[PDB]
RNA sequence: CUUUCU
RNA sequence: GUGGGAGAGGGUGGUGGAAUUCCCGGAGUAGCGGUGAAAUGCGCAGAUACCGGGAGGAACGCCGAUGGCGAAGGCAGCCACCUGGUCCACCCGUGACGCUGAGGCGCGAAAGCGUGGGGAGCAAACCGGAUUAGAUACCCGGGUAGUCCACGCCCUAAACGAUGCGCGCUAGGUCUCUGGGUCUCCUGGGGGCCGAAGCUAACGCGUUAAGCGCGCCGCCUGGGGAGUACGGCCGCAAGGC
């Protein structure tokens, strides 16, 4: 299905294009330093767009992860 | 002039007088290229997703500047000369384009 | 590039009389403007083909608007060349 | 011979053989098994019965330097993975975790034109 | 695996 | 002109992590690899699998699309500088200054050439294994040019939408990218699908025309011989026109 609730929705107003609210942009990557698919992001064409540079922004600043292990399997 | 946001990470071990050093190199090298800054937050340490320079940590340093643009990219070959910078990120400044607000 | 104001200042510099923001010596006068910051953009990076591109667009866009002033009436247009310094 | 105990599984599974090395709770290997370790010479090798064998007999060996808690680390997916940690998962060893670890680039060099036709 | 000709 | 917007458009520099190869150190033994099976190959000078360190080259996962940008070729990690195109709103300025374009000049994927540099992975040729009746192949193991960079040359292509450019006119519906608005929709630009009228040999096209018209360019005139001969021009050559 893919809908365990949009990532948008469970989160308040936040700028999109401040790079270091790792609080927040924790929030777009999976189990894994992988940037969410909008239909999970749930942002925009635009929003989504622009979170992806801010989310690599991060990761170059060490704020951010680039890739995670995987548990269980 | 532009408005930019200098990011720079340096060694997490520095004691009180090796770390308010760089700075001092840092405040000065602004200066000598025409950096103005309009502003500065200190984080200082945080957690690193991965480690930087083997170390698993870093301390972090945010200025906000106004400076001659065309000056921007050496103003940072300065800034990475050190060797407790371990990371600078130059930023052209931007509107805080919301989002879900 | 090309501050308001370098761009405005040149825009007054020619203007046939207060408010002349599109005449045919203004837009010689901004289309020179731009073909030398151009021309001297591509002085270095000759690689950028992309731009010189452009580059041809304005030549061309000016020479044609010159060659209507000159049509019109030749003395705003010697006053325009002299002026600007175009030809050479 | 040292006493370990707590260490670390890691299970390299790949479609033509997979090969398991018990190692301490930093790294260096205690034991290693594999699908030629046993029997097993060729096309055979590969098999996911072999991924059994081969996961026992590592512990097994891991058994002897006194072993016990284990973490799995999964490496690539092939011909009987889930088999070795299945494996694993009985013979003694008590298996704290598991977790895939397989490498992939970030699209670094081009593959034998074996894995091509991609993109 | 391959696996021609009529 | 003023005010905004999106974008892998281009150029120079810088820089980030993933991985591969190599080298060093540790720990660790008897195999690893590879296939349909195998073998060559590598491994007790200790390989494979595991950890830590280093060097180097090249590409840039997720985001990423059914998306975007460019005139085309083509263009995607991040950052900064330089720079092209382009769209919307206000309707402010000039006042037909417009369109097309033989020749010209420029651009032009890949392979290729010249000088110099670089060389991790991949890999024409080549050296081996296997398969086969044979195998100058497919599969497996190695591997040189090359692929990378600079400067210069080459100028070709299923260089494709196989659909020249510009303008006007002719139902709509739906999805999408981007701008404006009185923002459950209207309006402008762009990308898709279905479809009125109409067009088409059919397939199909259909406001992104292949419909209705005007302007200008290029081109076709049965198949083979043949993109060959000859001549001329260009090219270092291969070869191109
Ligand atoms: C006319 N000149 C030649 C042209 C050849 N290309 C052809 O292979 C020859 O012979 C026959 O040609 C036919 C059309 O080309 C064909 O396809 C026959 O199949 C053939 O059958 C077998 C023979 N036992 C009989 O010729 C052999 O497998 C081959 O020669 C094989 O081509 O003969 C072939 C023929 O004579
Ligand atoms: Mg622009
Ligand atoms: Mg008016
Ligand atoms: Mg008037
Ligand atoms: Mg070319
Ligand atoms: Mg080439
Ligand atoms: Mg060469
Ligand atoms: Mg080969
Ligand atoms: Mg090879
Ligand atoms: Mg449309
Ligand atoms: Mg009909
Ligand atoms: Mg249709
Ligand atoms: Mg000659």
């Amino acid at each position: 299905p893919s809908r365990k609730a949009k990532v948008k929705a469970t989160l308040g107003e936040f700028d999109l294009r401040d790079y270091r609210n790792v609080e927040v942009l924790k929030r777009f990557l999976s189990e894994t330093g992988k940037i969410l698919p909008r239909r999970r992001t749930g942002l925009s064409g635009k929003e989504q767009r622009i979170l992806a540079k801010t989310i690599k922004r991060a990761r170059i600043l060490g704020l951010l992860p680039f890739t995670e292990k995987l548990v269980r399997k | 002039m532009r408005r930019y946001e200098v990011n720079i990470v340096l060694n997490p071990n520095l004691d009180q007088s090796q770390l308010a050093l760089e700075k001092e190199i840092i405040q000065r090298a602004l200066e000598n290229y025409g950096a103005r800054v309009e502003k500065v937050e200190e984080l200082g340490l945080r957690r690193l997703a991965y480690p930087i320079a083997k170390d698993p940590q870093g301390y972090f340093l945010w200025y906000q500047v106004e400076m001659p643009e065309d000056r921007v990219n050496d103003l940072a070959r300065e800034l990475r000369i050190r060797d407790n910078v371990r990371r600078v990120m130059v930023v052209k400044s931007q509107e805080p384009f919301l989002a879900n607000a | 590039p090309i501050t308001k104001e370098e761009k405005q200042k040149v825009i007054q510099e020619f203007a046939r009389f207060p408010g002349d923001t599109g005449s045919t010596e203004v837009q010689v006068a901004l289309l020179t403007l731009r073909i030398n910051r151009l021309s001297e953009h591509l002085k270095v990076h000759k690689k950028d083909h992309h731009s010189h591109r452009g580059l041809l667009m304005m030549v061309g866009q000016r020479r044609r608007l010159l060659r209507y002033l000159q049509r019109e009436d030749p003395e705003r247009y010697r006053a325009l060349i002299e002026k600007l310094g175009i030809r050479g | 011979k040292r006493q370990v105990a707590s260490g670390r599984a890691y299970i390299h599974a790949s479609y033509n053989n997979t090969i398991v090395t018990i190692t301490d709770p930093d790294g260096n290997p205690i034991t290693w098994s594999s699908g030629g370790v046993i029997g097993y010479k060729g096309s055979r090798k590969g098999t996911p019965y072999a991924a059994q064998l081969a996961a026992l007999d590592a512990a097994k060996k891991a058994m002897a330097y006194g072993m016990q808690s284990v973490d799995v680390i999964v490496r690539g997916t092939g011909a009987g993975r889930e088999q070795a940690i299945r494996a694993l998962q009985a013979s003694g060893l008590q298996v704290k975790s598991i977790v895939d670890d397989t490498p992939v680039p970030h699209n670094g060099c081009r593959p034998k034109k074996k894995f091509r036709k991609a993109s």
